[PDB]
């Protein structure tokens, strides 16, 4: 039975971050 | 059969290239509409998943949003609502989520927002551009599409997503399933605040909402629903954030907003929430240079 994990706390980043052309 | 058949590549495809019939966008919101009215009003679906927060007509944002997610069919989505009104381009946007809601039935959701309802987009921009594009009764076909949206889903038991947020009148989610539809958003009832409620850090329970409709609700709120119906996360939109996410009652809430730079009045980012196989969550955040 599946558990809600922020990937954060898993040593992982929790954001990844696209800054685009306006 | 009576208005013939959508060339769905090629509307998608026109889509894509920033012109379509007026029979055209009527198709799909009639098909739209009775794909809807197949699946519940109450959605319970699986990850993998995008989940994503308000549009608000920022086509070319939306267009961002899918080329860092991935185009449909390559990643699952999940929208939270509220498509349309304050941008420039509402009908584009609307009319391809539709088309991918047409192609991709199961891979593939939108729930209602607030201004997925006649009451609202009347006045904050919709009505204007479909009466200037093209008319007033292509307008009332929307109203009739969205009067069928869902409302709420449910994330492999564990994630609660809506637009809004919690109800007061929320005892069971069987509550959530007797809503009959269509329907249009009264301005009070539990229909009402899954689409307009926001959390407050500063109420201790339930307070009255600025907005002039719906409530606010506070932490102990929150963790009292999570337990109360073994959940782990409700995941909802509604607020501009300036990060495009932003946790609330530690890590139990999460809104999510995908329109950067709000509507001109704002420097926000937008952000998607990546939900893998195993409930395992992460954002994805997008951030126009200046
Ligand atoms: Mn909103
Ligand atoms: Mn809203």
């Amino acid at each position: 039975k599946k558990r809600v994990v922020f990937a954060d706390s898993k040593g992982l980043s929790l954001t990844a971050i696209h800054v685009f052309s306006d | 059969g009576h208005m013939g058949s959508l060339n769905l590549d090629s509307i998608i495809g026109r889509l894509l290239e920033v012109q379509l019939t007026e029979n055209e966008i009527r198709g799909l919101c009639l098909k739209s509409r009775e794909i809807f009215l197949s699946q519940p009003i109450l959605l319970e679906l699986e990850a993998p998943l995008k989940i994503c927060g308000d549009i608000h007509g920022q086509y070319y944002d939306l267009l961002r949003l899918f080329e860092y997610g991935g185009f449909p069919p390559e990643s699952n989505y999940l929208f939270l609502g509220d498509y349309v009104d304050r941008g420039k381009q509402s009908l584009e946007t609307i009319c391809l989520l539709l088309a991918y809601k047409i192609k991709y039935p199961e891979n593939f959701f939108l729930l209602r927002g607030n201004h997925e309802c006649a009451s609202i987009n009347r006045i904050y921009g919709f009505y204007d551009e479909c009466k200037r594009r093209y008319n007033i009764k292509l307008w009332k076909t929307f109203t009739d599409c969205f009067n069928c949206l869902p409302i709420a889903a449910i994330v492999d038991e564990k994630i609660f997503c809506c637009h809004g947020g919690l109800s007061p009148d929320l005892q069971s989610m069987e509550q959530i399933r007797r809503i009959m539809r269509p329907t249009d958003v009264p301005d009070q009832g539990l229909l009402c605040d899954l689409l307009w409620s926001d959390p407050d850090k500063d109420v201790q329970g339930w307070g009255e909402n600025d907005r002039g409709v719906s409530f606010t609700f506070g932490a102990e709120v929150v963790a009292k629903f999570l337990h109360k119906h073994d959940l782990d996360l409700i995941c909802r939109a509604h607020q501009v954030v300036e990060d495009g996410y932003e946790f609330f009652a530690k890590r139990q809430l999460v809104t999510l907003f995908s329109a950067p730079n709000y509507c001109g009045e704002f420097d926000n980012a937008g952000a998607m929430m990546s939900v893998d196989e195993t409930l395992m969550c992460s954002f994805q955040i997008l951030k126009p240079a200046d």
